[PDB]
């Protein structure tokens, strides 16, 4: 026999389900450099012709 | 990051993204407070004589080199010492920042404070 079922406004069944989209940012192409390293460790030099 | 001197400048405290000045204010920092002036490091300082005869004038410099070398350990600092003509002993700093290749001019020097 068929169950009616009437509009609701939030359920625990619905919120079992309600994850489906997720921001992370794991290994990928446009993840690979996520780490830059400050001016500790780097030369700032200028651009001579023949460089 | 805040250079070592206060200014409040458009309302806000100096906040500089360049390590080159904020270097520079760590050495005037460490030039500016004599051992003994922080209660939390009472270490901490260069030395100061001041009236005293002109004979050992050189080891206080070298005292300074050896404090600004191990305080500060992005720049290298040769100190050299002249003798004026009434009491003036005239100390010179000639420092660079090992992080850059050319000297770094800074535009916050031509503006008028």
């Amino acid at each position: 026999t068929t169950q009616e079922f009437l509009s609701k406004n939030k359920t625990i069944e619905s919120e079992l389900l309600d994850l489906l989209i997720k921001p992370n940012t794991d290994d990928s192409i446009l993840t690979r450099n996520k780490q830059a390293i400050a001016d500790r460790d780097l030369f700032d030099i200028e651009w001579e012709p023949g460089q | 990051m805040y250079v070592y001197p206060p200014r409040i400048i458009n309302g806000t405290l100096y906040k500089s993204t360049d390590l080159a000045e904020y270097t520079r204010g760590k050495i005037l920092q460490t030039l500016s407070i004599v051992r003994g002036e922080l209660v939390a490091d009472p270490f901490f300082g260069v030395p100061l004589r001041l009236f005293s005869n002109i004979n050992d004038y050189q080891s206080d410099v070298s005292k300074i080199q050896i404090i600004l070398e191990e305080e500060i350990t992005e720049a290298q600092f040769i100190v050299t010492g002249d003798l004026k003509n009434n009491g003036i002993v005239s100390l010179t700093v000639y420092w660079a920042y090992l992080g850059t290749e050319n000297i770094e001019n800074f535009e916050i020097d031509t503006s008028n404070i």
